[PDB]
């Protein structure tokens, strides 16, 4: 259905002013808003947003209000200024999906069809993306419960845009691993890459931790995909794998050689360019 | 009623012109390249909606 | 008194709200206010910007609502955080930035309330990377340019550091506002969480590109780049010969095959290696 | 004026559901809301009227708003039926006290319950000293049928004006299906 | 049961484990193929079949055992040959 | 750091963009256009143009006040755009024009006998016929 | 390659000055600049 989301800079510092102008309550509040935007061509987008108020008891957190004037008034003074830009879901602040974000989306789902929540970061460390949306879906199934609804995550990712990217660099001035040659996708893919399939592995461990002691349902649906894995590990080593990639191995390093077989014809051309401007030079100057 | 007709006219001298062009080409999405009733040829670009 | 050094401290978000807001309706120019605390005499620190819907269709930045500003001051008040008005804002769209005859009014209007209200341009257009055309401005009087008094009595060496543009030059710029030294506030909370977010891939560089293809295009270079080095086995030859600021004016309506040489090297080169790399990781990793 | 918010808690709960009194519970204790959102109207007009239930989804039907016009809206065929969950009726009560504008006016909540309730009265005076803790004054009417002389109740209102509360009363139910307007005369002429 | 090393039966293997004759087999596993519940080739010449995807059944807590087994040294090799991308790679970029 | 400038200084080729065409350079990179205005100027140019990009002659994009290079530009004709061929036919066949035997055939060796079967004027070397007129009384 | 490199960087000298514009020049166009900027 929904393909994936678009998340701007805007949106994403957008929300942690939030959790700042809101950091002085000190003990406990989740930032908690409103997200704005539009969906396209089944491609999700999120353009602009705000946070509602929100007080949260944990005695009794089955509780949650959002102050739907609030809602009314600004949201109608936002498609006043920009007619364009309309609601696309709502948000919570997201450490660890706390309990009221499974009604929060069934409260406010009678403004967008698909409410999509999205969980940020507020204390931004991890080795990939931090940013999160699910969608809500709904079951009469299985054997949980005759009344039985979980969210499930939608691929997220941060949406650029040529607008802002102009902030963008120019509010970073920090560090730009630029000049994409042969080492970028060394680092960001075969270097990252791989301690990328690290946490990957380290998930299923962490899934692992039930062999006795973990949590009482065991599998049903987790084992499938499990069986699939281990059954999809890929061809080993004894046909033309080892042939046909050493004759293919064997065609790309003779355009390697071609390639350095220039290189150094092409400096030494250079350094007789540079000769011209030294003994010619050397006896007219002096 | 003749303060608010004489208040019409308080905004209402405040239109600009809208020099009459005609589109060549198009180059790319937003960019254009025109040719008023003046002179030269310029490239231009358009409002995001229209 | 001032001593020119005014040193405003703005934001992360508020140059966001301005180029945001700045581009969409972008032709007119757009206003709004701008809603920070106001610090000392020299300096302020204004946290947050808040757009103003237009009023009707013309470049202008014609009035604001009180109404508006009046629910939108006390909405924030009983949602977020109240903040403070201090400033405001407008957009010479591709212009740069000054003051012109209409936004001197209504600056003038907001100088009476606080005397120090601020006069904000945003350029969206010439902007690009280490470029923004800010540069707040404020009302100078012109009682003292009648008087033939130097304002703002120098006391550092903050104020004569940046050269006006000469497009504000033209505008009152020395005879009817004055030029702001600012900043920006970013902290490490923003750095990690925008540079570790905007170019990031995901299993990409782990994947082998079109593997019947890949040395396809090895071949869809080489094949031109064969002539492209007869080219190579072409200009040389005419060396020993006419001097080369002759060959650099000569060479401006026919290619060279020395710079369009030295590219395919480079592409594949780095075309070959990453895909040979990359096919050779998953056959330890997978098996 | 002073400074105070009503939020009434409407039942919608699923006996609440004869025409027992007059013309039917529902416009009974609604222009009961009605009169007395008047009267809250007309002595302050700083105060919003907005209604919360009790019930096993307790729905703001209506946002806390001093426009009546939602509330009448949404009241007309508002099917007041459902099953009671008194429990959750405290904090879905207060939270939004805490939601609101200013929680310098003074918390006043009034309370309709005519439903038989199935609380723990060991939950509803951890709460009720929870509300100790919180300081807040909610003058509960009953309305309707209940487990007659208003089982956990009393026990409720003295466990909510204890420790020099003082001020907060428990006005009970008649059994008997009446004019609805003389049993909600005393809260509107005296707290 | 059979790994992913050979996977590979024949039909007088059907004809011993199923009982069922010579001119039988390949209609039952044309059907099989039909249905979909195995996924893999015929050979009629060798009399073998290259069977490739089974239907995925359920387990106890025994064969989690030998999942996580067939893990757990699967990690070191990441770890392995990533340590060379480390070690070889540092200079290229630190 | 030097890749922060070599970007940066772009931003001349914003959006208010006028319209030159190219004649010539005094030197490398620096040169003489002729403007859409009708008038010329010695001009500076960026210095990313690929410069054998330039000349057939160059539809190039000039600042609107500095008045220099800015762009090379694909070309533009704002004449016949160029027959649209779709609603532009004007349904003629050969066999619509009776007794022209020699002229058309003649003219069908003078027109797209050298389009299509270019080799043969290449091969003998018959130096095939750059233009053409046709005349006589109207009709 | 590498020493095709290595070998052809002893040529780059007499580097004297990386000269930016121009002084009498830049007055001017602050001067001109002037004119047009009261004008
Ligand atoms: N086979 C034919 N040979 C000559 N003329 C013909 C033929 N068939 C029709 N005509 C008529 O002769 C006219 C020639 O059309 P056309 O417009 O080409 O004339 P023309 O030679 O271009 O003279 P003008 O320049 O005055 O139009 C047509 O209008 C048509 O009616
Ligand atoms: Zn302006």
């Amino acid at each position: 259905a929904v393909q994936k989301v678009v998340v701007h800079p805007l949106v994403l510092l957008s929300v942690v002013d939030h959790f700042n102008r809101i950091g002085k309550v000190g003990n406990q509040k989740r930032v908690v808003g409103v997200l704005l935007g539009s969906w396209q061509k089944k491609v999700l987008d999120v353009s602009n947003s705000f946070a509602v108020p929100f007080d949260e008891d944990d005695k009794d957190d089955s509780v949650w209000f959002l102050d739907h004037d609030y809602l009314e008034n600004m949201y109608g003074m936002f498609k006043k200024v920009n007619a364009r830009e309309r609601i696309v879901g709502w948000y919570h602040t997201g450490p660890k999906l706390h309990k009221n974000d499974i009604a929060i989306n069934e409260l406010m789902k009678r403004y967008c069809p698909n409410s999509v929540l999205v969980i940020i970061d507020v204390k931004p460390k991890d080795l990939g993306l931090p940013t999160e949306a699910y969608i809500s879906v709904e079951e009469v199934h299985d054997d949980g419960t005759p009344t039985s609804k979980t969210f499930e995550h939608v691929t997220s990712e941060i949406g650029a845009e040529e607008a802002e990217e102009v902030g963008v660099e120019h509010l970073l001035r920090d560090i730009k691993d630029t000049t994409v040659g042969t080492l970028s996708q060394r680092i960001t893919n075969q270097v990252h890459g791989l301690k990328g399939l690290n946490s990957k592995l380290l998930d299923i461990r962490s899934y692992l931790e039930k062999v006795a002691t973990g949590k009482l349902p065991i599998n049903h649906q987790i084992i499938y995909q499990l069986q699939d894995v281990f059954n999809l590990l890929p061809d080993v080593s004894l046909q033309e794998f080892v042939k046909a990639f050493y004759l293919k191995t064997n065609d790309q390093m003779v355009v390697v050689y071609l390639a350095s077989l220039i290189r150094s014809v092409v400096a030494l051309h250079n350094l007789i360019n540079n000769k011209i401007a030294n003994r010619d030079a050397e006896k007219k100057e002096g | 009623k003749q303060y608010e007709k004489s208040e019409n006219d308080l905004k209402a001298l405040q239109s600009v012109g809208q020099i009459v062009g005609e589109v060549l080409k198009q180059l790319t999405e937003e960019k254009f390249i025109v040719k008023a009733t003046n002179g030269p040829r310029y490239v231009v670009g358009c409002r995001r909606q229209l | 008194a001032v001593d020119t050094a005014e040193q405003v401290y703005i934001s992360s978000l508020a140059l966001l709200k301005m180029l945001k807001h700045g581009r969409a309706g972008v032709p007119m120019e757009v206003m709004g206010l701008m809603l920070g605390e106001f610090v000392d005499d020299y300096t302020v620190r204004v946290i947050d910007v808040f757009a103003m819907p237009q009023s009707g269709t013309g470049v202008s930045v014609e009035a604001v609502d009180p109404v508006f500003q009046a629910k939108m001051l006390d909405m924030l008040k009983q949602t977020g955080r109240p903040e403070m008005v201090v400033g405001w804002y407008h957009s010479h769209p591709g212009f740069g930035c000054w003051l012109s005859g209409v936004d001197i009014n209504t600056q003038q209007s907001f100088e009476a309330l606080s005397e120090r209200a601020v006069a904000v341009v945003v350029d969206p257009i010439q902007s690009v990377k280490g470029k923004v055309v800010i540069d707040a401005f404020r009302l100078i009087n012109a009682n003292m340019m009648v008087l033939g008094h130097e304002p703002r009595q120098t006391t550092s060496n903050l104020g004569h550091l940046n050269k006006p543009s000469i497009q504000a030059l033209i505008h009152g710029l020395n005879r009817h506002y004055y030029s702001i030294t600012i900043n920006y506030r970013k902290n490490e909370l923003e750095q990690k969480m925008l540079l570790n977010l905007h170019k990031k891939s995901w299993m990409e560089g782990l994947t082998l590109q079109d593997y019947s293809e890949h040395c396809k295009h090895n071949e869809s270079v080489v094949k031109e780049m064969l002539e492209l080095a007869k080219n190579y086995n072409k200009a040389v030859e005419e060396e020993d010969k006419m001097t080369p600021e002759q060959l650099a004016i000569k060479n401006v309506g026919k290619q060279d095959p020395k710079r369009h040489l030295e590219e395919h090297v480079d592409v594949l080169m780095t075309s070959n290696i990453v895909q040979c790399l990359a096919a050779m990781l998953d056959t330890v990793v997978f098996k | 004026m002073v400074l105070e918010s009503t939020m009434v808690c409407v039942d919608n709960s699923e006996y609440m559901r004869n025409g027992d009194f007059l013309p039917t519970r529902l416009q009974a204790q609604q222009d009961a809301v009605n009169i007395v959102c008047h009267s809250k109207t007309r002595s302050n007009p700083e105060n919003n009227v907005g209604l919360i239930t009790l019930a096993n989804d307790c729905e703001v039907l209506t946002t806390l708003t001093p426009d009546t016009g939602r509330i009448l809206s949404k009241l007309h065929t508002v099917q007041p039926k459902g099953k009671i969950t008194f429990c959750t009726g405290i904090r879905v009560a207060h939270l939004a006290l805490k939601h609101r504008q200013g929680k310098n006016h003074k918390m006043r909540i009034i309370a309709f319950v005519g439903s038989p309730v199935e609380d723990n009265e060991k939950d509803l005076v951890k709460l009720a000293k929870r509300l100790k803790k919180e300081k807040v004054n909610v003058d509960i009417i009953n309305f309707g049928e209940e487990e007659v002389n208003t089982e956990k109740l009393t026990a409720f209102v003295n466990t909510l004006n204890g420790k020099d509360g003082t001020g907060s009363h428990l006005v009970t139910v008649p059994p008997g299906p009446s004019l609805a307007d003389a049993l909600i005369s005393s809260p509107i002429l005296a707290g | 049961t059979r790994p992913a090393n050979h996977r590979q039966l024949t039909f007088e293997e059907i004809a011993k484990s199923a009982k069922i004759t010579v001119n039988e087999v390949e209609l039952l596993v044309m059907k099989a193929l039909s249905v979909g519940l195995v996924k893999g080739s015929i050979d009629e010449v060798d009399k073998r079949v290259h069977m490739t995807w089974v239907q995925p059944r359920v387990l106890d807590l025994q064969q989690i055992k030998g999942m996580k087994d067939r893990l757990e040294f699967w990690c070191t090799d990441v770890k392995s040959m990533e340590m060379l991308v480390e070690h070889q790679a540092h200079d290229i970029l630190t | 750091e030097f890749l922060h400038a070599q970007e940066e200084v772009k931003r001349i080729q914003s959006i208010p963009l006028v319209i030159g065409q190219f004649l010539e350079a005094v030197d490398q990179n620096t040169a003489i256009v002729g403007s859409t205005t009708g008038s010329n100027y010695y001009v500076r140019i960026l210095s990313t143009i690929d410069r054998e990009l330039l000349k057939p002659n160059a539809s190039v994009a000039l600042h609107k006040h500095s008045n220099a290079l800015v762009d090379v530009l694909p070309p533009e004709a704002d004449s016949s755009i160029m027959m649209l061929t779709s609603d532009q036919k004007p349904d003629v066949m050969y066999a619509d024009i009776g007794g022209m035997d020699i002229q058309k055939q003649e003219v069908r060796e003078a027109v797209e006998l050298p389009l299509t079967h270019f080799e043969l004027y290449k091969q003998i070397g018959i130096d095939p016929p750059r233009g053409v007129l046709m005349y006589g009384p109207p009709g | 390659h590498n020493m095709s490199v290595k070998a052809m960087r002893f040529p780059p000298k007499s580097y004297n000055k990386d000269l930016e514009s121009a002084e009498e020049r830049r007055e001017r166009e602050q001067q001109d600049l002037e004119f047009a900027k009261e004008m």
